[PDB]
């Protein structure tokens, strides 16, 4: 019963694909001081600024 | 044996036309079931092509898919109107004494609220998306599991096609459980009979055959109610809706005002009048649980009569609920109305449905 | 249970019973192995005999169908091997 | 290479375990000469089904 | 009817045994170097290869290709190196294009191929190592048709895809035609059923647990039946002359 | 047989649900969920070890390193 | 009152392990309901996304979506196997005397056949599409209103996305009606009780309490049959299927052989063995209607016992049905099997279930 | 538009525009004149544009 409940519930967890786009990493050693760079992440464009 | 059909069940002569509200509610349940089954046979649940197939395929390619959709919307609205009148009548005539009928009714009310919410979600418009977002954010306040549970419910960090598919399946399933609970509702009522205008213990010589007199009365009242209902399906088809739901949902853009359907506003008010999220959730659960009559269980309790004071306070309850809904939606631009919203909510939370004989006793 | 069709039947048909004595042992005083091998043997033999009886017509008809099946199968093999299809 | 062994095994199996099928397919080859719209697809399919029952597993055991 | 594929002993058709994963690696090599331009794997993504390949190897393999990106700020189309989450590259733009590059034939998608053919893995093996046989009498073969006795009808539009020493395996195993056929069949078995080992393992666990439950419940049923299996009856006699 | 042991065992564990329920939970965990399940898992992993995915990945990294040195 | 729980229902002591087939069928109904609800929460019905969303989303994006799908498939197959064993036992023990139970069971059987067919239609593969086409070609043979009828069934001249969506709604809806019919089945049985190995009229002293002995036996038999079931789920997942359903549907290409699932094959045989399409339709309808017991109604009919000749003939019926299924599949290539197909079908149609006491009478 | 216009006028209006067609023999892309059953032409390729 325990494993069956856990398994039926696990059918409702996030899909592996959604777990692949959730985390991304950017290289901050490329942007110089005072420059803002735009990237893509989960559709919403993201600004990285060297404040 | 036609005679045996007439005498199968008998009731009191004091059934005013106000006792057809259950029949009207059943009519609108039937209309909802049929129109929803017709809609679901043309529906695809997915963020890509949900809003499109409602507005471009169902409405504009079928002969009267528009009429089906309008029937469904206004049937939900009128089902809630009739249920509210039904509850108000049952409170007026002290029908809390029909314990089993009342408890099944409250369960059915909760189910129908859930059905309405999950249905409104399926139109992947701006209002649907952001109502889901707000409700699920209220889910996030539970101690020690708000984020795990929220992720499980949504299937991710964001509403998506899997969320739409879950909602579609739940919306399809729940109304059938609702039909079963309606059957149980009527079974209990037949077991304990009806109250009428006044309560009397009548022998068989003072009761009348249910059929066909009350069936014909039900037909008459249902005909009038359907006239009133069709005056809205054909001439005010979006009076109960919000125009922002005719905009395809943008997860990046939030609407100016997020207002639920008019039959959920009271609940929304409870959320807005309680600054603490956990306290708001607790108050919501306690409210829904206190509408029932599950305690005391083994202590001896019985119900006495109802009086003019209680009926006047019932009118006050109605007033407070309506004002609370309106104010809850107004407070987004006008901060001074918080006083009146809180006052109305407080007045609602302290309304006596059952006068407890335990108010009077002595001390050891 | 008292308002059931089989209870109504037993009340209509059977008399008011009298003179019946029943003895029951609690399962904690009964050995699960007590009558095991004897019952296994007896039931196996009974089922062997009974299936030998009621299975004979099916066996005969299955034999006839097997004859027909073999005939048709080899006829169709001969048809396919000679391009007579 | 394993391909040469495969061909050798196919020849052996054809001539030692499907000799009757080989004779039959040779017989049917003569029959269709001249006839219009006739082919030996079925007979050759039977032959190559019979041959691979014995030839194919052996080769399958010689490869990693 | 066509030839019935022989039944061969595959390592994953064995007791308590699963995919080889060495055959799967080598079959991935053969897929990359042979039938990537002709056939498609619509259901396989680069991150799926992180089962017999290392994370960095998968990352480099993904970056080796180009994928469509969101349109430019002016609406212009773009290309972008692939990532883990992107589906492998399609070989053709649309079916017509495919049919034009294969002389009217359309190479099917091989994502579930072993599940889509009768006697799947064997069939595929029997299909690939069956191309050089003599053509039967009375059969007219076009310039783009070949005789394969295992294909439906005996005539196929796929040129013999495998030749000896065509691919240089990384682990040094010789790449003969039967070897490469075995490796691609194992790889396609993995593609069709990427859950082989987990399925077998769950099967063993579930059967064991149900067996425990069955033994215990059978004992308890036999115990409870003891009350009735030993019941005794006695009838008080009548008074008869 | 084992009259004294039977009495002791019954009086200790089986007489009360306050102890029988913990006993059955212990049996569930230590003798079903980490004894049959995990044991079959380990056995499966051990039999099929020369063909393991881990083994394949390790050999692959080794060969890649060896090729990179040329 | 635990005692009152024990004695609420009593049965005979002659319930051999063969009387747990109803419980096994209940287990498989539960499995199908749960698996189907989980699948539907991830399913989109259309000709552009259906096949893809099963093989690329359900079976590869979730942790064990493949396991859920295999459960659904093999649970359908085993439900049919267990139901056939249930029916065979009912015929063997002359359980047609339980008139209410038998009629409800036949209704449930027809409903389950419909559910299985509509579900198989949802995998928009080659076999699904072409089985729909063949069955609808059976439909269009109705005199007068056939062609129009077909259009109404398909919503067009071909199978399309709307067809898949309505099929999905039907497949979702029907199993719940099946649940209600199972409840009625059990209610009628508890009204008339179980036959057992032999029929006796027992007083309360000869009967035993149902709870918990028969529940424990049901658990034991259910665990054994679940072992057998799971052997197929994990090691023979595709044995009860045709590989051509893993090829996405191609309306321009017909498969070499169109064959339905093993549990519908007998019906298919009844169509292959009757050359005239209208006659085949009529004979299928008469077959289904004749399995029931709805005639005579107001003529006095009662049931006698069953004997060894009847049991042997029942075994013969099983043999004939199996042979008919195999031959109706085999006739596509080999035309000499029509003899044995027709012979087996005629033998099936001439099997006596109820021994007509009216066989013997005298003329005026 | 055949609700306040005539069939011929709507046909000419539809034919006045160019609508994407199914690819040709060699793949690629084709465009064909509009017809009654075609949707009205979009003004932009994609949201960014
Ligand atoms: C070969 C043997 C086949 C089985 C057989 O002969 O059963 C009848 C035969 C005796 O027949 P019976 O006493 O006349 O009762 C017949 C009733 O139908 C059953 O009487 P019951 O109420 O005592 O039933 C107990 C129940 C529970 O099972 C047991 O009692 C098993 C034995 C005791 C528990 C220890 C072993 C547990 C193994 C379970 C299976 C694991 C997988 O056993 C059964 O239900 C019998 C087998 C059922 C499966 C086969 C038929 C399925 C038909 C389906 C439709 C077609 O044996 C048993 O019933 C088993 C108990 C007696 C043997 C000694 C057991 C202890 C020592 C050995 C361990
Ligand atoms: C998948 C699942 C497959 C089926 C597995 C279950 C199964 O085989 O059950 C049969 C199997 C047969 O029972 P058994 O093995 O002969 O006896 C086990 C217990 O001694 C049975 O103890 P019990 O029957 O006394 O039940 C314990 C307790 C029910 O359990 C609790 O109250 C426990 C929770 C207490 C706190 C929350 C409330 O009962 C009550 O609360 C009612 C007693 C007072 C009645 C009014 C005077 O277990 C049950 O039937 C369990 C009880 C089911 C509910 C009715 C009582
Ligand atoms: C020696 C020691 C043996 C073990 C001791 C033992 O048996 O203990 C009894 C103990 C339980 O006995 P019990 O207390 O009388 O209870 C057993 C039954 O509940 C009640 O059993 P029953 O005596 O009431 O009989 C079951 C009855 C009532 O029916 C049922 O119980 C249901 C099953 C009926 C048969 C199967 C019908 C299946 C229909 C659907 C099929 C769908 C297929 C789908 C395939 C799809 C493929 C893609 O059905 C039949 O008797 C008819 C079946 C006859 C089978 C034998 C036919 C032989 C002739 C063959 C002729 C040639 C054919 C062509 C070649 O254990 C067993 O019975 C275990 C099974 C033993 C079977 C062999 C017996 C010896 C022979
Ligand atoms: C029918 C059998 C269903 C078994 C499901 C087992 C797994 C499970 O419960 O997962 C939790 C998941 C949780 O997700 P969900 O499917 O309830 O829906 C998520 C989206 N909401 C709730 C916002 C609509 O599934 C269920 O809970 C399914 C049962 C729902 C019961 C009624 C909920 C009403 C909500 C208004
Ligand atoms: C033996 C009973 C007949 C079925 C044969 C297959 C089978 O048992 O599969 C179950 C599987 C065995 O199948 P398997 O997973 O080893 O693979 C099939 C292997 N061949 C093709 C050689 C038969 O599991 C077990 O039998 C192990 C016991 C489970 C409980 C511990
Ligand atoms: C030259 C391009 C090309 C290459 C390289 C190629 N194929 Fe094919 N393949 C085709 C075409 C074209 C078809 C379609 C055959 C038909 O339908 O007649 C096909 C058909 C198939 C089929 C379908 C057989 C059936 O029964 O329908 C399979 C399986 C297959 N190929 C596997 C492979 C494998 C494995 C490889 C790598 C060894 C491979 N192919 C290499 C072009 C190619
Ligand atoms: C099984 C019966 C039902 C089915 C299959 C069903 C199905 C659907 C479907 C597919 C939609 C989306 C299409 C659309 O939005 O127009 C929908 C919307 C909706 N349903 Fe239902 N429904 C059912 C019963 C009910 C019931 C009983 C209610 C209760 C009032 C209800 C309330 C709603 C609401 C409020 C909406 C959204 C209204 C809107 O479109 O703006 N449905 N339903
Ligand atoms: C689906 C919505 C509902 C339907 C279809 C429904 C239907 C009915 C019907 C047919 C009756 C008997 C006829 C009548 O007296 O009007 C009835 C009576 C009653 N219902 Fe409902 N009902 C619903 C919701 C509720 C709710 C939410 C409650 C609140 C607890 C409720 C409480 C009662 C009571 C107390 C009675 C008996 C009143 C009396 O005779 O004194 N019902 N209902
Ligand atoms: C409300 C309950 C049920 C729901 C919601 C449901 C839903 C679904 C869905 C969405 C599919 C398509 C996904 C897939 O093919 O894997 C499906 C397939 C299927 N269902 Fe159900 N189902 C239910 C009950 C049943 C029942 C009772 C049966 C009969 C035993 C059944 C038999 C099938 C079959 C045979 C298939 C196709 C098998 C295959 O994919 O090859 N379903 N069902
Ligand atoms: C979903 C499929 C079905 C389920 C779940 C089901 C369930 C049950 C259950 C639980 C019982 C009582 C336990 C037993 O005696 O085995 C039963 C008895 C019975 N069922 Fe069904 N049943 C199904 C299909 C059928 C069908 C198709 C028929 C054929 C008309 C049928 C005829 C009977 C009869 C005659 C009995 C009583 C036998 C007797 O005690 O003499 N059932 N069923």
């Amino acid at each position: 019963t325990r494993v069956t409940v856990v398994y039926l519930m696990s059918q409702f967890m996030p899909s592996k694909s959604s777990l692949a786009l959730a985390n991304i990493e950017v290289d901050i050693g490329d942007i110089p001081e005072g420059k803002t760079v735009t990237i893509m992440w989960q559709g919403k464009p993201v600004f990285l600024r060297k404040r | 044996n036609k005679i045996s059909l007439y005498r199968s069940y008998s009731t009191t002569i004091l059934l005013s036309p106000a006792y057809s509200l259950g029949f009207c509610a059943s009519i609108f349940i039937v209309i909802q079931i049929i129109s929803g089954y017709i809609l679901a046979s043309n529906y695809i649940a997915s963020t890509n092509e949900s809003f499109n197939i409602i507005h471009n395929v169902i409405m504009r390619e079928l002969d009267t898919g528009w009429l089906i959709r309008f029937n469904h919307i206004n049937g939900c609205a009128f089902l809630f109107i009739v249920i509210y009148m039904h509850i108000y009548r049952s409170l007026y005539h002290n029908s809390i004494t029909k314990t089993s009928v009342w408890i099944v009714g409250i369960i059915m009310y909760i189910l129908i609220c859930g059905i309405a919410f999950t249905g409104y979600s399926l139109v992947y418009g701006q209002m649907s998306l952001w109502a889901i977002v707000v409700i699920c954010s209220l889910v996030t306040a539970i101690p020690f599991i708000g984020n795990k549970l929220l992720i499980l419910i949504w299937g991710g960090n964001i509403v998506s096609s899997v969320t739409l598919q879950r909602i579609f399946c739940i919306h399809y399933l729940l109304p059938l459980l609702l039909i079963l609970f309606i059957i149980i509702h009527l079974y209990n009522l037949h077991n304990v009979n009806s109250t009428g205008d006044n309560y009397f213990i009548n022998n068989r010589y003072d009761r009348i055959n249910f059929y066909p007199l009350l069936l014909i009365r039900d037909v008459f009242i249902g005909s009038n109610i359907l006239i009133i209902y069709n005056i809205f399906v054909y001439y005010y088809s979006d009076l109960f809706g919000h125009p922002d739901n005719y905009v395809p949902a943008n997860p990046l853009v939030t609407p100016s005002e997020i207002m639920p359907e008019f039959y959920l506003l009271p609940f929304y008010a409870l959320i807005r009048a309680i600054p603490h999220k956990v306290l708001g959730i607790i108050i919501m659960v306690l409210f829904l649980l206190s509408l029932t009559n599950l305690y005391p269980i083994y202590f001896i309790r019985f119900y006495n009569n109802i009086n003019i004071l209680q009926r006047s306070l019932l009118l006050l309850l109605l007033l407070d609920l309506v004002i609370a809904s309106k104010l809850c939606l107004l407070i987004n631009h006008y901060e001074s109305f918080y006083l009146l919203l809180i006052l109305s909510i407080l007045c609602v939370l302290s309304h006596h449905i059952y006068n407890t004989s335990f108010n009077f006793s002595n001390s050891i | 249970e008292g308002h059931s069709a089989y209870v109504a039947l037993e009340q209509r048909v059977n008399t008011r019973q009298k003179g019946i004595i029943q003895r029951h042992l609690s399962p904690y005083d009964v050995d699960i192995r007590g009558n095991g091998f004897r019952q296994i043997y007896r039931l196996g033999m009974q089922k062997i005999r009974y299936f030998g009886l009621i299975g004979t017509p099916c066996l005969l008809v299955a034999g006839a169908y097997r004859g027909i099946w073999v005939f048709c199968e080899r006829l169709e093999d001969e048809r396919y091997w000679s391009n007579a299809l | 290479s394993v391909s040469e062994l495969k061909l050798k095994f196919e020849e052996e199996c054809a001539h030692h375990h499907c000799h009757d099928i080989v004779k039959k397919v040779e017989v049917c080859e003569e029959s269709i000469k001249g006839k219009e719209g006739k082919n030996c697809l079925f007979q050759h399919a039977r032959l190559w089904e019979c041959v691979d029952h014995c030839a194919s597993p052996k080769v399958f055991a010689l490869l990693k | 009817v066509d030839s019935h594929p022989p039944a061969l002993p595959w390592p994953h058709f064995q007791w308590f045994q699963g995919l080889d994963w060495r055959s799967v690696r080598r079959g991935k090599e053969v897929y990359e170097q042979v039938f990537a331009p002709c056939h498609s794997l619509s259901f396989i993504k680069y991150r799926h290869f992180e089962a017999f390949m290392s994370k960095e190897e998968v990352k480099n393999m993904a970056a080796s290709f180009e994928v469509d990106d969101d349109p430019d700020e002016k609406g212009e189309a773009r290309k972008r190196p692939g990532k883990r989450f992107d589906t492998v590259v399609q070989p053709y733009k649309n079916e017509q294009e495919a049919r034009y590059a294969n002389n009217g034939a359309l190479p099917p998608d091989l994502s579930v191929i072993t599940n889509a053919r009768h006697g799947g893995v064997d069939y595929i093996y029997a299909l690939l190592t069956g191309y050089g046989r003599p053509v039967p009498g009375g059969v007219q073969l076009s310039t783009t048709q070949w005789y394969n006795p295992y294909f439906h009808g005996g005539i196929i539009g796929m040129p013999p895809p495998l030749t000896d020493d065509m691919i240089e395996y990384e682990d040094g195993t010789p790449a003969s035609v039967p070897q490469m056929a075995k490796d691609v069949t194992c790889f396609l078995e993995w593609c069709s059923n990427p859950w082989w080992d987990e399925r077998k393992l769950l099967g063993y666990k579930t059967i064991a647990t149900l067996a425990v439950i069955a033994v215990s419940s059978g004992y308890y049923n036999r115990f409870l039946s003891g009350l009735w299996r030993s019941r005794r009856l006695a009838f008080r006699p009548f008074n008869y002359s | 047989m084992l009259a004294n042991f039977s009495r002791f065992f019954y009086k200790t564990f089986l007489q009360s649900n306050a102890t029988l329920i913990p006993l059955t939970l212990v049996f569930t965990y230590x003798x079903x969920x980490x004894x049959x399940x995990x044991x079959x898992x380990x056995x499966x992993x051990x039999x099929x070890x020369x063909x393991x995915x881990x083994x394949x990945x390790x050999x692959x990294x080794x060969x890649x390193x060896x090729x990179x040195x040329x």
